[PDB]
């Protein structure tokens, strides 16, 4: 499991 | 160390471990042998990791000297008469290659010596032939923008490592103007690429105007992270807006576009900002020390090695 790749987000999101 | 890997890789004689085929005799690949070199000496003289050795620190030191040398001599190999360089001996010369040799001859410079009034005609071939009246460079004989975008950046990358070494007006007159370019072209952005070469191009000259600025909260913007606090943050080369997805493994421009973000970062000193990037290329980094390619490698080594340095 390549963990950096898990749960990754925009920081400002553009919605 | 962060810089673990290069450092033992170096020591060994060994290769790096970039990813991409490097055809033989190019020059490309020549400049990508003396980069991990480079930086190795660049870390334990600045830093003062000759401690590091604990036979004999002066004949260590001269041992890498002598390998750095050994590459400038190979890199003269691709120099024409008129002073550019060209991808494979013969071949015409490339604005590119050019500017790519400006910045590993400009960064060897610090240590060991080069020649002045070579890298001055280098310089001055590469401005007053290819250079463009908006200050943007072309190369030998939405789309355009970005290819001059990209080659302007890359250009002022290599000018103003090298600068130093040959201040001359007419140098200093094209920076001014290719900056411009770069200032007045870069925002509405296109890709996230092409926005992250253009800072950190930027970031080697005048810090403070409010346009380079304006770049680099854009390229904020666009930060990917993981965790709440960020425990990673990266970039993708395409913009949200554009692509709105998340990745889910590691590309060469995301590599490259994450260092480029990295080394604006570290010129305006974000050393908080800058963790969890370290963080995340430290992971993307293979054994050896490289990453997939030519130019993301190069960034992110430097990136490393300059964090290494302001750190510890
Ligand atoms: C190991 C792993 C698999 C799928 C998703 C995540 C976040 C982690």
């Amino acid at each position: 499991c390549v963990e950096r790749f898990c749960d990754v987000y925009w920081e400002y999101p553009a919605v | 160390l962060l810089v673990g890997e290069i450092l033992s890789a170096v020591l060994s004689q060994e290769g790096i471990n970039i990813l991409t085929h490097l055809p033989k005799g190019s020059a490309e690949a020549e400049l990508m042998s003396v980069v991990p070199v480079f930086y190795v000496f660049h870390y334990l003289e600045t830093g003062n990791h000759w401690n590091i050795f604990h036979s004999d620190p002066l004949i260590e030191k001269q041992k890498l000297k002598k390998k750095l040398k050994e590459g400038m001599l190979s890199i003269m190999s691709y120099r024409n008469a008129d002073y550019s360089y060209s991808v494979w001996k013969g071949g015409s010369a490339s604005t590119w290659l050019t500017a790519f040799a400006l910045r590993v001859l400009g960064q060897v410079n610090k240590y060991v010596e080069q020649n002045q009034n070579s890298i001055c005609n280098s310089l001055l071939w590469l401005v007053e032939n290819y250079q463009l009246d908006n200050g943007s460079f072309k190369e030998n004989s939405v789309e355009a923008r970005e290819n001059s975008l990209y080659l302007t950046a890359f250009t002022v990358i290599g000018i103003r490592k090298a600068f130093d070494i040959c201040p001359l007006v007419k140098i200093d007159t094209a920076l001014i103007k290719a900056d411009n370019f770069l200032l007045e072209n870069t925002l509405p952005a296109q890709s996230t690429f092409t926005l992250a070469i253009s800072a950190y191009a930027l970031s080697l000259g005048d810090k403070t105007h409010p346009q380079f600025r304006s770049i680099v909260s854009a390229l904020k913007r666009e930060a990917l992270v993981k965790g709440n606090p960020p425990i990673y943050r990266f970039w993708k080369d395409n913009l949200q807006h554009k692509d709105s997805s998340v990745p889910n493994t590691g590309t060469a421009r995301m590599v490259e576009t994450t260092a480029y973000a990295l080394l604006t970062s570290l010129n305006l000193k974000d050393i908080n900002y800058v963790n969890p990037v370290i963080k995340w290329l430290s992971e993307e980094q293979r054994y050896g020390g490289g990453f997939y390619s030519t130019q993301d490698t190069i960034n992110a080594i430097e990136g490393l090695t300059e964090y290494s340095l302001l750190v510890k």
